[PDB]
């Protein structure tokens, strides 16, 4: 509560113990004095009775106008409803933290001169990008990554839990993490994971969800995303599908490309620009990323670059048993027969293979999934691969 | 607030618009020398 | 269409004003008056007796033009 910073080494120290012993001894002093003073005269009816005379200061009709520009000396200019602009002045009880240009002001009725202010919606986009918890489940149901997970756990979580590392050295984290690779490999699954079990607001925006069919509302789109992120404490920021959105910028190009190349350079800027960025973190998945802009992936903008490869062995048997864990499978079931095959699976194309199977099951009505009825289904599921066959081998 | 518009004669004589309420032809009071203002500023004037 | 001024209560009109131009309009016009000669640009000879005698001619002396009895351009 607006208390003192001990400036010591800020590192467990002794002198971090003496100052902080000190503001612990003036804190006890205080409070003695003050539980004295309230034993000794209650004072609720003198700090009562302010209420009554600021109450008729301010009369019974107060006005909601909008607040437009502080003259920075106790005076503003207030908008009422109508569209009339009042120049009054600011008295005495205003919380003056709470005025900024365009809050709702609260303004008398005959006089006009500001006596309050009132809160806002929080939903200016907050609640649209914010995913809250992720529904799919937390760090217990990715596995096979390990070393992945390891590197944004650093990259993200651990200057979050414990600054004093980072900080003891004289080193700032990285700026952004930008993961990369095969589709269906376990990018979007571990930015949710790390989503969900950080103490942040993160938010989560797609591509082509900025790409935007009146001009100049992209760059407008990515200048507030990271406007509320300051606004919210530690935050990250997960702009999936960036591919979509950042491209090689070759320069022939006509039509709606200039708009993504604008919006591209607004973030370009955002990331690492002329101001400081504050307290904020940046993800990015691009599933084709040799195609993405040098400046956009450039060391300052983004110095950790993650691949992510297929499952290999046994990986596949980690998830396969992950996405099998729930449902009742017969006795026969040759996990490993159908995992053997080199078949160059994706995570996705396993959970796929398991729900394929599942619903089959279900439709037979047999209470009980079979190892003919996954074998069944991988080759199903496989079906939809096509291509031409001797061409390029 | 209103917006001066037109500053007539040498004489002050000031047509200002206030915003959505109206628009007037008014005189300085004493506090404002007649330098201080020109077109096109914004100017302060009472109710009365 | 014209500009005048009334009683704030009576509505009797009561003087004639300057007519309104959008204050975007009345900025548009010059105060300063640049100061630049004819002696600064050199090598455009024939383009600056072709606009001056265009522009500032007619203005100037209207007896030629009425008398060769030709419109200026
Ligand atoms: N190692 C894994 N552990 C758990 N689930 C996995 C794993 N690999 C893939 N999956 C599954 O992949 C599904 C696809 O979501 P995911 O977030 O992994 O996509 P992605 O790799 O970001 O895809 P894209 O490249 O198209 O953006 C997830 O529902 C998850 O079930
Ligand atoms: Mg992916």
């Amino acid at each position: 509560a607006s208390k003192l910073p001990l400036v010591t080494p800020h590192t467990q120290c002794r002198l971090k113990l003496l100052k902080l012993e000190r503001i612990k001894d003036y804190l006890l002093m205080e409070e003695e004095f003050i539980r004295n003073q309230e034993q000794m005269k209650p004072l609720e009816e003198k700090q009562e009775e302010e209420r009554s005379k600021v109450d008729d200061l301010r009369g019974t009709p107060m006005s909601v106008g909008t607040l437009e520009e502080i003259i920075d000396d106790n005076h503003a200019i207030v908008s009422t409803s109508v569209g009339s602009e009042h120049y009054v002045s600011i008295l005495s009880f205003v919380d003056k933290d709470l005025l900024e240009p365009g809050c709702s002001v609260l303004l008398n009725h005959k006089v006009h001169a500001v006596i309050g202010v009132l809160m806002d919606d929080t939903d200016p986009l907050v609640t649209v990008m914010k995913v809250e918890k992720a529904p799919q489940e937390t760090y217990a149901d990715i596995g096979g990554l390990d070393n992945q997970i390891q590197e944004i756990k650093e990259s993200v979580e651990l200057p979050l839990t414990h600054p004093e590392y980072y900080e003891e050295m004289g080193i700032k984290p990285p700026k952004g993490v930008i993961l990369y690779g095969p589709p269906g490999t376990g990018k979007t699954l571990l930015a949710k994971a790390v989503a969900n079990q950080t103490s942040a607001t993160f938010l989560r925006v797609v591509g082509s969800e900025l790409i935007q069919k009146y001009l100049g509302d992209g760059p407008k789109l990515v200048r507030e995303l990271f406007r509320v992120a300051e606004e919210h404490a530690p935050s990250i920021v997960f702009i999936d599908e960036i591919d979509a959105i950042g491209t090689k910028r070759y320069d022939s190009n006509s039509g709606g490309e200039r708009e993504i190349q604008r919006t591209m350079l607004e973030l370009l800027n955002q990331l690492d620009g002329f101001d400081s960025r504050g307290d904020v973190k940046v993800i990015m998945a691009t599933n084709r990323i040799e195609t993405l802009d040098p400046a956009l992936i450039r060391p300052g903008r983004i110095d950790r670059k993650i691949e992510f490869p297929l499952p290999d062995e046994k990986t596949k048997k980690r998830i396969f048993q992950i996405h099998t864990s729930r449902m009742t499978l017969a006795d026969d079931v040759t996990l490993d027969d159908l995992i053997m095959a080199k078949d160059d699976l994706s995570g996705a194309d396993i959970k796929a293979i398991c729900t394929e199977a599942g619903l089959m099951a279900l439709r037979e009505r047999r209470m009980k999934v079979t190892n003919e009825d996954f074998k069944k289904s991988k080759e199903n599921v496989l079906y939809k691969k096509q291509e031409g066959t001797p061409e390029g081998l | 607030c209103t917006k001066i518009i037109n500053a007539d004669s040498e004489d002050p004589k000031y047509i200002i618009n206030v915003k959505q309420f109206a628009k007037f032809v008014v005189d300085l009071s004493d506090q404002v020398a007649p330098t201080d203002i020109e077109e096109g500023m914004r100017v302060g004037v009472d109710r009365n | 269409g014209d500009l005048v001024g009334v009683n704030k209560d009576s509505y009797l009109i009561l003087e004639t004003l300057p007519t309104e131009y959008d204050s975007r309009v009345k900025a548009m016009e010059v105060d300063e008056r640049p100061t630049e000669q004819y002696s600064d640009i050199g090598g455009l000879d024939k383009q600056i007796q072709e606009l001056v005698e265009a522009i500032v001619l007619p203005m100037n002396h209207k007896e030629k033009f009425e008398n060769l009895g030709i419109q200026p351009p």
